[PDB]
């Protein structure tokens, strides 16, 4: 039984303190282990500030939101 | 059984919303919970059902919203006679100019107008309140 | 609406022009109330054209400001325009304070007894039912009449 | 110039620049006073708090 | 088949907005004003409204779409900012009595006077500055405080309003309260004759203002 939003599938980030705070971006995989604290593994557009345009979060950040759509982050 | 890191997070949300509904009773005995702080006064609450409760206009929550309506009008017609009795119709500046003194009803009644935009304020949390 | 009080002896249920034929319990008892407010209003109105008239005329100015004298305003329509309009609003004002001092307990007008403005009624329904009848009757009478003291004041300048 | 990126939502069109939908943007931009009222009332401009980075977060504990 | 996720690893996501209570609270009890809680609906309530004819059109005709600004309330500062088309609608309706009576007002003045005179432009600055039998200055005030603080029209800025727009329930002579009469034509009519009365007051105020504006005084 898959876990957390499918591959491939925009969410957008609940994270406070993360670069991407509301923002959206792909998700690349989402690990499987029930052991792992933060599986989701999402890819964004804009990079941070240290040059890095991916990131791991938990399981309750990321809302599983739409196509960010033309001009639109 | 191994604590994987969502029972963790089970216990996280158990323990926040047991603590934080404990916490409010009258067994925590915080400074954050003294009176003149965040809680309402012991017999005085001020807001409840987000509306204003009737403690909030003070010696007043007794009066009737009639009562308050018609004190709200009242003062309103008395003090805005005043205000345009002394400013513009029958000025008193050069009557007090020439050694002459002010009208002393104008002085007194033109301070009704606030206390009569505070008396019709009360009368509508007076009506809401049902009193 | 007949069996209310008001239909006494000359006539029955009045109505000739109908208006209150369609039975609204509601539109009737605030109907009621006003009919009994002009009346209670018309019956002290006729005792203003009556007094001041003969005799009373307060002494004193009920207006020191401006010099007036009791006796210098005009009985009837002509006061209206030169008792201080100061005046006029303050009777306003007393009458507000009455229209919110005077509440009403039920369906048509009540609570104060007789006229006793705590009294109480008159038990005895027959003495209950004739006093409200002849309080209506009374009030119609007045109503009619101050409209022709206003109309005696118009057509023969002074009041009388 | 916001319709130009609105119409290249890529980086490399910034660095080297669609000249041909650069001047179709440019020479549209003449009716921006009722094209962008239009596009104000019909909810086409703006972007609800909830879409963008408020900001630093100020509390969490 | 994806799992579901527990209560526990669920998200609070952004449903919360400024406009409402977060996570458990009351909002501040605001005397009357904008209350309770704002829902996105003032276009749709618009394309219900009558008032839209053939001289314009025959659908709801807002250019500008001064309707939809509430329903971007949302999207702008999540604040009602904006009013709701049911606002609108009393502005409306309100507008519309007050012209329709200030025009043959206008007309009346110039041609009848009572027991000051003094112009049309000007009658009320004179008689806001010489009371000598003028006590109608405050009991015309008076009434419209009467008036607009009983029937002030409940919460209609955020579309809540209980009271249908401009529906003060004020018809003495009986006039309408036929079961529909086509009410809607008959509310049609008011409107359309109020939209007249304000073109014709908007009118003679810009040409006494600006001379030679408008054809004819
Ligand atoms: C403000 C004035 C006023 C008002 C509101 C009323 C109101 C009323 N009158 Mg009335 N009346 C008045 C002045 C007034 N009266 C005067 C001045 C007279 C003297 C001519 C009468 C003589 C009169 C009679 C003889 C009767 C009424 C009756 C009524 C009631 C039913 C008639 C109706 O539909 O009313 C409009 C109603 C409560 C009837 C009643 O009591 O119904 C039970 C009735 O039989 N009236
Ligand atoms: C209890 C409060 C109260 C107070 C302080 C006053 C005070 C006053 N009243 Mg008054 N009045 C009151 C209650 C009160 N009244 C009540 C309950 C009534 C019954 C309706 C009246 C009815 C009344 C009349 C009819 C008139 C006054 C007038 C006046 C003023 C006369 C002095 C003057 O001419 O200038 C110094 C004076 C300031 C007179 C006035 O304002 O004339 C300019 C006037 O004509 N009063
Ligand atoms: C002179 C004729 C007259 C008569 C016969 C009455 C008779 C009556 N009035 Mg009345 N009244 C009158 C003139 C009169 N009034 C005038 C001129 C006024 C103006 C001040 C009033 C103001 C008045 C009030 C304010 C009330 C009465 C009430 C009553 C009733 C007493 C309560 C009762 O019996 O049932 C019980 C009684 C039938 C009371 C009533 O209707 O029921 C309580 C009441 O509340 N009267
Ligand atoms: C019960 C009330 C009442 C009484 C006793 C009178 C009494 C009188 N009226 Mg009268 N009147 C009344 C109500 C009343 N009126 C009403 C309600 C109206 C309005 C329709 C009039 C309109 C009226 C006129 C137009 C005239 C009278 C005239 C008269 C006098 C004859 C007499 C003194 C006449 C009069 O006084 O002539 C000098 C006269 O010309 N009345
Ligand atoms: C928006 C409405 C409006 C407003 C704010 C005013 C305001 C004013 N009018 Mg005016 N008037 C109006 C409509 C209005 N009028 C209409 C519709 C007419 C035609 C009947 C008149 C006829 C009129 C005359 C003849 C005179 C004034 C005068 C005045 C001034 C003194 C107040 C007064 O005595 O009014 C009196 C107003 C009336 C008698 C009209 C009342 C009709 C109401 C508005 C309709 C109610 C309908 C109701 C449901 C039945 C004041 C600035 C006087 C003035 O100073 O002249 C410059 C004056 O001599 N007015
Ligand atoms: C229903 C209650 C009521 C009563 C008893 C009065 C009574 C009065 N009004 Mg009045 N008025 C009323 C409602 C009322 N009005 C309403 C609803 C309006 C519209 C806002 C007005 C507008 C008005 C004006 C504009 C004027 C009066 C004036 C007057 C006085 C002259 C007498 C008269 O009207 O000739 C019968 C009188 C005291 C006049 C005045 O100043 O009298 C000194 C005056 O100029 N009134
Ligand atoms: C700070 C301004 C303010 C506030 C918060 C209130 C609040 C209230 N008024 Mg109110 N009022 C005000 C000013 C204000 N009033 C003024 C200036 C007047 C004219 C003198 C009135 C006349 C009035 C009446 C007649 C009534 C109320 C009533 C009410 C209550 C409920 C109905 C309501 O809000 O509709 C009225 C709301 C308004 C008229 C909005 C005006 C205020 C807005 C918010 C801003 C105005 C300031 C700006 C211009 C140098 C190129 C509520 C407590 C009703 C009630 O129950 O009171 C007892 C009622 O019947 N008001
Ligand atoms: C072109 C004139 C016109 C028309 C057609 C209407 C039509 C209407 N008005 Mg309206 N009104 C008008 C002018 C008009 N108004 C003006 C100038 C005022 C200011 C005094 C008002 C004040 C007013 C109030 C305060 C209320 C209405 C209401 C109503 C509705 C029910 C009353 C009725 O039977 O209609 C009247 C039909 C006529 C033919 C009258 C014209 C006679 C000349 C109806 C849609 C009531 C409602 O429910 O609103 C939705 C209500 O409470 N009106
Ligand atoms: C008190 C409450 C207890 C309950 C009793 C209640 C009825 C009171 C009515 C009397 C009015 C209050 C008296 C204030 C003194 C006063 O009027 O001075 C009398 C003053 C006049 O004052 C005199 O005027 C002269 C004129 O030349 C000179 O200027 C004098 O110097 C000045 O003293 O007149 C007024 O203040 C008029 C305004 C009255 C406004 C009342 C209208 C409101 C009516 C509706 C309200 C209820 C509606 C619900
Ligand atoms: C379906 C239906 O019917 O619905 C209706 C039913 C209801 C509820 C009953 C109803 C109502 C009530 C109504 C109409 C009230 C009517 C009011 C009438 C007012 C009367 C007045 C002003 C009286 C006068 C007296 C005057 C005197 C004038 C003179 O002194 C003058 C100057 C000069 C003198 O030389 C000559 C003079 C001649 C002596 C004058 O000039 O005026 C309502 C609300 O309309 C709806």
């Amino acid at each position: 039984p898959w876990v957390g939003p499918k591959k491939g599938s925009w969410v957008k980030i609940l994270r406070p303190e993360s670069y991407w705070f509301q923002q959206r971006g792909q998700v690349v995989n989402v690990n499987q282990k029930p052991e792992v604290k933060y599986p989701v593994t999402v890819k964004f557009d804009s990079v941070n500030y240290a040059n890095v345009n991916t990131n791991g979060y938990a399981l309750w950040e990321v809302i599983e939101a739409p196509a960010p759509g033309p001009g639109e982050v | 059984y191994t604590e994987t890191v969502a029972d963790e997070r089970l216990f996280e949300q158990v323990y926040l919303q047991y603590t934080s509904e404990y916490l409010k009773g009258p067994l925590y005995w915080h400074p954050d919970k003294l009176q003149g702080w965040l809680p309402d006064y012991p017999g005085t609450p001020m807001i409840k059902e987000g509306k204003y409760t009737s403690h909030v206009i003070g010696n007043l929550k007794a009066f009737s919203s009639n009562e308050l309506a018609f004190l709200s009008m009242l003062f309103f017609g008395v003090g805005l006679y005043g205000n345009l009795q002394f400013n513009f119709y029958d000025p008193q500046w050069a009557k007090v100019d020439a050694g002459g003194f002010f009208n002393v009803s104008y002085i007194v009644e033109s301070f009704l107008l606030p206390i009569s935009f505070f008396m019709h304020i009360a009368c509508y949390i007076q009506r809401q309140n049902g009193k | 609406f007949e069996n209310e009080l008001g239909v006494q002896a000359p006539t029955g249920f009045f109505d000739p022009l109908g208006l209150s034929s369609d039975g609204s319990i509601d539109n009737f008892k605030r109907r009621r109330a006003s009919e009994i407010k002009h009346g209670r209003v018309a019956m002290l109105a006729t005792m203003g054209y009556m007094t001041p008239e003969i005799t009373g005329k307060f002494p004193g100015y009920l207006s020191y400001s401006q010099s007036i004298k009791f006796a210098d305003v005009p009985n009837g329509l002509a006061a209206m325009s030169k008792v201080p309009v100061l005046g006029w609003a303050q009777v306003a004002a007393y009458g507000a304070v009455c229209e919110l001092s005077q509440d009403q307990s039920p369906g048509t007008p009540g609570a104060a007894g007789d006229f006793g403005f705590k009294v109480i009624t008159s038990e005895d329904e027959e003495t209950l039912k004739r006093k409200l009848n002849s309080e209506l009757a009374n009030g119609r009478l007045a109503m009619m009449a101050i409209i022709g003291l206003f109309f005696q004041d118009g057509l023969t300048g002074g009041a009388y | 110039g916001r319709s130009y990126l609105i119409r290249t939502n890529d980086a490399a069109k910034e660095i080297n620049i669609d000249v041909p939908l650069a001047v179709t943007c440019m020479a549209s931009g003449f009716s921006w006073p009722v094209a962008a009222w239009q596009e104000i009332v019909n909810g086409e401009m703006a972007v609800p708090n909830d879409q963008i980075h408020n900001g630093g977060p100020w509390n969490q504990s | 088949x994806x799992x579901x996720x527990x209560x526990x690893x669920x998200h609070p996501k952004h449903m919360l907005v400024a406009g409402v209570r977060g996570y458990e609270m009351e909002w501040q009890p605001i005397p009357g004003d904008a209350v309770k809680y704002p829902k996105p609906n003032s276009e749709e309530m618009f394309k219900t409204m009558i008032g839209a004819d053939v001289e314009t059109g025959g659908e709801a005709w807002d250019p500008l779409g001064f309707h939809k600004l509430f329903d971007r309330n949302f999207d702008f500062n999540m604040l009602p900012v904006y009013p709701h088309v049911q606002w609108l609608r009393e502005a409306e309706i309100k507008h519309g009595r007050v012209c329709m009576l200030a025009f043959i007002g206008c007309f009346a003045q110039a041609g009848y006077h009572i027991g000051v005179q003094p112009d049309w432009s000007k009658a009320l600055a004179e008689c806001y500055a010489s009371p000598t039998g003028a006590v109608g200055l405050f009991q015309i005030s008076v009434l419209i405080g009467w008036i607009e603080g009983k029937n002030y029209n409940g919460d209609a800025w955020v579309g809540m309003s209980e009271k249908e727009p401009g529906d003060l329930g004020f018809d003495p002579a009986g006039f309408t309260k036929n079961p529909d009469f086509d009410l809607k034509k008959a509310q049609l009519q008011e409107i359309k004759n109020g939209r007249l009365a304000m073109v014709g007051c908007a009118s003679i105020a810009a040409n006494h203002f600006i001379p030679g504006s408008v054809p004819l005084l």
